[PDB]
């Protein structure tokens, strides 16, 4: 929601959703680009964190 | 509500860390993670009994058995392989034995 | 010999909950190449790239598709859009000057119709005909196609390998599963006859009483022959001549991806080198790395 | 009797242990096992009594 002087305010679920969509996006961008699995593995463990 | 497809199926944490998935599969919780974290393969369906099912196989010995059996064996690594471990077994049959 | 410092220590890893020390565990195992590994494999990357460019040079329609698209844009009387970037583009080994795509374009007509009569006359695998199809492969690899439009011309066979193979699969899923034909004899006829319905009763001629009860699907087996031969009827190019492009392009492609696994993993920690000079808390330690890869 | 229960015998395995606890996970080499214990109780810039 907007606070007063241009500053805003967010719950902790907004940003924690952002770290899952991008990892569900970067993993999408790796598979088509014929990536090495050592990249595809380290993408997968960041989603497991996320 | 919104919904996202996941690229690979990933495990739920409240049925991992609590244990409900090792106790369900006869495996330690520490001996699950090495299969999840892309360190060690696990036997999906061993038609050949040289490796018994549910085995923590390093990448070194991974080449050793591959040349022996080719494609006649089954071994994957990751949290979709643990979906494949949960997929294989039978509820009522494995309840019959206990 | 660096696998044991993993496997005698990944047997004893300190219940490691951090995934960076899993990734940094692996990326230090590949040994770094100096001053020549980035050169002789830069050949091998490029060698397999232009191995494909000889095997896509064989498909007689793929050259003419490029022309028939070039026949469209320049004859629309006004075209300097983003198409003319991705086209033919012969490189000197660019604004496409409309004087030089005409005087350097006469040869793709004299290499077109001459390369028709000699393969028509007295042999298509003919040796004297071969050295004009060998001459056709000269004037096309200097026509270095931009990879935006080139991947389509590679993809034009990939959809035809499958359309062959699914029409191979539509013989195996429709007969072998149900009528119980043992496959040790069908592999004699794929190079045996492979043209028309002369093999169809020939496997019935081997009596074998599963082969008698075959009057319900009489309109169902060689029907699928006429549509796999529609690939023959649309191309005019024989089936193992497809399978000498399907087996000749992959080796150029299984050289490329195989070599890039060497060109990437020897240099994985140069990616982490710059990855800590923008390490300010925008995303993560790892979200820059997997972006940097 | 403390030397009874010890796994190691010299410096080249002592810096192994200081590596194999203070930095878990990582496959230990020589200088990274030297340069750690150098810097924990003998570094100027990272220690001051």
């Amino acid at each position: 929601v907007p606070l007063d002087g241009g500053r805003f305010a967010t719950s902790d679920l907004n940003d924690l959703y952002r770290r899952v969509i991008n990892r569900n996006n970067r993993l999408k961008r790796l598979l088509d680009l014929a990536a090495p699995d050592i990249i595809v593995r380290n993408e997968k463990r960041m989603l497991q964190e996320a | 509500m919104g919904h996202i497809e996941l690229a690979s199926p990933t495990a739920h944490i409240w049925f991992l860390k609590s244990s409900r998935i090792g106790l369900l599969l006869d495996m330690p919780l520490r001996d699950i993670e090495r299969v999840l974290y892309f360190e060690s393969y696990v036997v999906i369906e061993g038609g050949m009994t040289n490796l018994e099912r549910q085995q923590i196989l390093t990448e070194e010995q991974y080449l050793d058995a591959l040349e022996e059996f080719g494609d006649e064996f089954d071994a994957k690594m990751g949290a979709e392989a643990i979906q494949a471990l949960l997929k294989s077994m039978d509820l009522e049959q494995e309840c019959e034995q206990l | 010999a660096a696998a044991q410092v993993l496997s005698s220590v990944e047997s004893e890893i300190g219940r490691t909950t951090d995934p960076v020390r899993m990734y940094m565990r692996e990326m230090g195992t590949v040994e770094l190449l100096t001053r020549e590994g980035e050169i002789d494999i830069a050949k091998r990357i490029e060698d397999g790239i232009n191995q494909v460019q000889c095997s896509v040079a064989e498909y007689p329609e793929a050259i003419t598709y490029l022309l028939e698209q070039y026949d469209r844009v320049e004859a629309e009387e006004a075209r300097l859009s983003d198409l003319i970037t991705g086209f033919v583009d012969p490189n000197a080994e660019n604004s496409i000057d409309p004087e030089l795509a005409r005087e350097k374009f006469a040869e793709l007509r004299a290499q077109y119709v001459v390369t028709r009569d000699t393969i028509k006359a007295k042999g298509r695998s003919h040796a004297t005909a071969q050295e004009e199809i060998l001459k056709l492969s000269e004037v096309f690899k200097q026509f270095r196609l931009v990879p935006k439009q080139f991947d389509y011309l590679v993809n034009s066979m990939r959809v035809m390998m499958d359309r062959v193979r699914t029409q191979e699969r539509l013989i195996m899923k429709l007969c072998v599963e149900q009528c119980k034909m043992p496959k040790k004899n069908f592999i004699t006829l794929f190079t045996g006859n492979e043209t028309s319905d002369t093999w169809f009763n020939a496997a019935i001629a081997m009596n074998k009483p599963w082969s008698e009860k075959l009057h319900d699907v009489s309109e169902e087996v060689h029907r699928a022959l006429q549509k796999l031969q529609q690939i023959e009827e649309e191309t005019g190019l024989t089936i193992e001549q497809v399978k000498d492009i399907n087996r000749r392009m992959s080796i150029g492609e299984a050289k490329a991806r195989r070599a890039k696994k060497e060109m990437v993993e020897a240099n994985l920690r140069l990616v982490i080198s710059i990855a800590k000079k923008y390490t300010n808390r925008g995303l993560q330690f790892l979200d820059l790395i997997q972006e940097g890869n | 009797e403390t030397l009874r229960v010890d796994p190691t015998n010299d410096r080249l395995s002592a810096l192994v242990e200081i590596y194999r606890m203070m930095r878990p996970g990582e496959p230990p080499t020589r200088e990274a096992a030297e340069s750690l214990f150098e810097n924990l109780f003998f570094s100027e810039d990272r220690y001051d009594l």
